[PDB]
């Protein structure tokens, strides 16, 4: 995570089995591939940090 | 199967392809201290413990 | 006359190991993968 | 329907590596905290953060 | 470590063939590419299974219980 | 460096990622098993009270 | 007035059958035990080949 | 018990099901990769004989 | 089971053993019988004894 | 700065002893209630002080 | 008491608490634990 | 002051309460209403995961030496400033006891548990009018025998006497008080096998003696004045039941026993040969 596009805010969609799935285009900013890379998720705990995510 | 994913075949998984066994082994041991306090292998109850 | 001085950890299958000369059918007896 | 391209196709030795996903999925909301510093502990095994 | 029942890709039952195959190989001195075709394993998906199986269970059975 | 400038946090998850050509650019697929764990404290208002009653 | 328990639980995410349990004494004649647990891992979505 | 393959490959009564149509490529449903000549490099199907060239 | 195979290993091979199921409509999906999980109206029971002699 | 730093304060005369939380003990298995280093060095200071008090 | 089995002598043992961890017929010091009797259920999936 | 904390659901209050610790959430909850009583639980294994007060008490210690970045005009004075307070502490006689007995039990080829009981058995008595010196051996000679037997390994007095020459008398008086020291603070079977191995015999000859010696003990035959001897005769009883050359003369020096006690002890055996028939 060495630039601001390595942390973007997404919208949850709850799915079965245990991987995070993301669209393919978003993959080049994160600089990820699917050979076992893991990515972290942070949930905002307030009504206002939510809007910080969705809007910035 | 992009970016190094792959599609595997669900039927072949059902028939055994790449199944494996896993064996995790736990050790435990009871210690003596001064022949005064000495751990013990027993099944406890919520009444004495 | 001869004196104990301590113990030498042994490498497996070395000249001084019980297995060094054991035979296959014997390795199974000892439960060692040939 | 026939695919319009033709597929390269035949067997190939594949090995199953050690990194199963179930040993890696990890979540936490409000678990325990370290003692000295009182932040969440580390490590999936102990419900870290 | 023993004789898969059905071929992975294919489903064809193959686990009733190991002894017949070993014996074909051993008493009649066929080669595998012919032993196999005689058991009816025509698709190379099924040929893979028998041709390439490794009968480790024999080595396990040596350990006296 | 290790405790003030950055630290470990609650309300997070980490797992392996996969691709999905069927999620929008901004969605992320979250395993149901994880969504059951992470959590978001919502405030009971007139506009959701029954719906929140259902969840409870 | 008696005892605080020190049992060893299975991992928070594992399961499967106890495979074998053996009981011996360490060098110092202290009883100790080794439990082995067996699981079957079937290939899954995030697994590495 | 009674079940179907769609639920586990064990309840499946069929092994490989062959399937093929139009063995000459008359419908042009596939385009053949080749280096010099397609007709040489792609072997005729068995069925290629039940339809006239 | 004191063989050299694990149970779920053996149990998995038993699942793939193809059983005669010509007259299978005369059975019922085990979630349609009202038995305490299985009865002759919805399932067949086999058994296997083997001993190395 | 004569309110916040006299030079004569670079020479320690009293010593401030941090409370336990700065140096907590690891109460482990009812007798391995191990002690933090800062407790030790403090003991070792306090001894080496206690001695020298006599030796005069 | 509960059944046990020597590791090598392979004889059912049935010792109790505060008995020696030791095999009859060979003072072998390793015992297995004489698998359970209740049935156990697997799926052939 | 009483400085004490107790938890109880102030909205059930019914009990000394029914609460559970949900560790993985860092909570304690009233098992009835599920009100969470207190949170931010602090870990309990990670603490010592990153890592002797029964002996070293409260006067602590720390090994002080020389680092990479120090010349010998500072290093050796750390060896010359550490030496000023070794007599306010009797602890030299505390640690040098342990170090000595550690040097002993370890050189004696003993289980590291006995080492502790002797590291205890010193520390518990550690000064008494009964002790009042008494050569400072006999304790480290008995606190070991204590620490040995108290750790369920019994060794003969001669055996320790081999380790430490205690005049065999300073031992005895020191033992009696010592045992009673703990009684106020509050088993010859062990000899059969250690002997067989000393003769390098298979298990059955040793296996049998446990029956024979117990059976020879169980009915009659007080027999022996320090039953050490009448242990060995069971081997001699049973070795002759087998046919393995351990001729009496070889027995003696190997186990450092009188030969006379053997044959006369074997008198009560060449006549009692009736009831030891297991097979
Ligand atoms: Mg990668
Ligand atoms: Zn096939
Ligand atoms: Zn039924
Ligand atoms: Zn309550």
């Amino acid at each position: 995570s060495l630039h601001k596009m390595s942390m973007m805010a997404h919208r949850v969609k709850v799915i079965p089995y245990s991987t995070f799935r993301l669209n393919l285009s978003v993959t080049s900013p994160y600089n990820a591939d699917f050979d076992g890379d893991e990515m972290n998720l942070h949930v905002p705990q307030s009504e206002e940090t939510r809007a910080e995510l969705s809007q910035l | 199967n992009q970016e190094d994913s792959m599609i595997m075949n669900q039927s072949s998984i059902d028939r055994g392809l790449f199944r494996s066994l896993f064996f995790r082994s736990y050790m435990d041991q009871e210690k003596k201290y001064g022949m005064s306090i000495t751990e013990t292998f027993e099944k406890p109850q919520r009444t004495n413990t | 006359g001869k004196v104990f001085i301590g113990r030498l950890p042994i490498m497996l299958r070395s000249k001084n190991c019980y297995l060094s000369e054991a035979t296959e059918s014997d390795l199974y007896k000892l439960k060692e993968c040939p | 329907k026939k695919l319009m391209a033709q597929i390269f196709f035949g067997p190939t030795y594949y090995q199953r590596l050690r990194h199963m996903v179930d040993d890696k999925i990890h979540a936490r909301a409000r678990g325990p905290m370290q003692v000295l510093t009182r932040q969440p502990v580390e490590g999936r095994s102990r419900d870290g953060g | 470590m023993i004789v898969p029942v059905r071929c992975f890709s294919c489903g064809k039952v193959v686990g009733d063939k190991w002894e017949s195959y070993l014996n074909l190989l051993q008493e009649d001195e066929l080669d595998e590419g012919t032993a196999l075709s005689r058991l009816g394993l025509k698709r190379y998906c099924c040929r893979r299974m028998i041709l390439t199986h490794v009968d480790l269970i024999e080595k396990f059975l040596r350990y006296n219980p | 460096r290790g405790n003030l400038m950055g630290k470990r946090v609650d309300f997070s998850a980490r797992t392996v990622i996969s691709g999905d050509p069927n999620l929008e650019l901004d969605q992320v697929g979250v395993p149901k098993s994880i969504a059951k764990t992470l959590t978001y404290p919502e405030v009971v208002t007139p506009y959701n009270i029954d719906r929140l009653t259902q969840l409870v | 007035h008696s005892k605080r328990d020190a049992s060893t639980p299975l991992r928070s995410t594992e399961n499967g059958i106890v495979d074998q349990v053996l009981v011996t004494t360490n060098q110092d004649g202290l009883k100790f035990v080794k439990v082995r647990v067996r699981t079957t891992k079937i290939p899954q979505i995030g697994d590495k080949f | 018990k009674k079940g179907i393959a769609k639920e586990h490959a064990k309840w499946g009564p069929a092994a490989a099901i062959e399937f093929e149509y139009d063995p000459w490529n008359k419908l042009k449903h596939t385009d053949y990769w080749y280096e010099q000549d397609s007709a040489k490099e792609w072997p005729q199907s068995k069925n290629c004989e039940y339809e006239d060239p | 089971n004191t063989t050299v195979l694990a149970d779920e290993f053996i149990a998995h091979r038993l699942g793939l053993i193809p059983l005669q199921s010509m007259d299978i409509e005369q059975l019922e999906y085990s979630r349609d019988c009202f038995c305490e999980d299985h009865c002759d109206k919805c399932s067949v029971v086999l058994t296997l004894q083997a001993f190395g002699e | 700065n004569e309110v916040f730093s006299r030079p004569e304060w670079m020479i320690l005369t009293c010593l401030p002893v941090p409370p336990p939380p700065v140096r907590p003990s690891i109460s482990f298995n009812e007798s391995q209630r191990g002690e933090d280093d800062l407790t030790f060095k403090l003991a070792d200071i306090l001894k080496a002080n206690i001695s020298l008090e006599t030796l005069e | 008491t509960l059944k046990y089995i020597c590791a090598e002598c392979s004889s059912k043992l049935s010792l109790s608490r505060t008995d020696a961890v030791r095999c009859k017929d060979c003072g072998h010091r390793i015992l297995l634990k004489a698998r359970t009797k209740r049935l156990v259920q697997f799926e052939a999936r | 002051p009483n400085l004490n904390i107790v938890l109880t659901c102030p909205e059930c209050k019914v009990y000394p309460p029914k609460i559970v610790e949900r560790f993985s959430e860092g909570d304690v909850v009233c098992a009835l209403c599920g009100l969470v009583l207190s949170d931010k639980l602090v870990d309990t294994r990670s603490e010592w995961r990153t890592f002797n007060p029964l002996l070293d008490g409260n006067n602590l210690s720390t090994r002080i030496g020389k680092g990479e970045t120090t010349d010998m005009r500072f290093t050796k004075e750390l060896n010359k400033a550490q030496g000023k307070n070794v007599m306010d502490k009797k602890d030299n006689e505390v640690q040098a006891a342990f170090a000595k007995i550690t040097m002993l039990c370890d050189a004696a080829e003993l289980p590291k548990i006995v080492k502790d009981c002797a590291k205890e058995a010193y520390k518990l008595c550690h000064d008494e009018k009964t002790l009042k010196g008494k050569s400072m051996e006999s304790i480290m000679a008995a606190s070991i025998l204590i620490g040995c037997r108290r750790a369920e390994v019994a060794r003969t007095f001669k055996e320790i006497q081999s380790l430490i020459h205690v005049k065999t008398k300073e031992f005895g008086k020191t033992l009696n008080i010592m045992k009673n020291i703990l009684r106020g603070k509050s088993q010859n079977l062990t000899y059969i096998p250690r002997f067989c191995s000393h003769l390098g015999l298979p298990m059955q000859v040793t296996t049998s003696a446990e029956y024979t010696a117990k059976k020879c003990k169980e009915i009659k035959e007080i027999a022996g004045k320090s039953p050490i001897t009448i242990a060995v005769v069971s081997i001699y009883l049973n070795i002759l039941l087998f046919q393995i050359p351990i001729t009496a003369a070889k027995v003696g020096q190997t186990l450092q026993v009188t030969e006379g006690t053997i044959k006369s002890g074997y008198k009560i055996l060449y006549e009692h040969r009736d009831k030891l028939v297991d097979p």
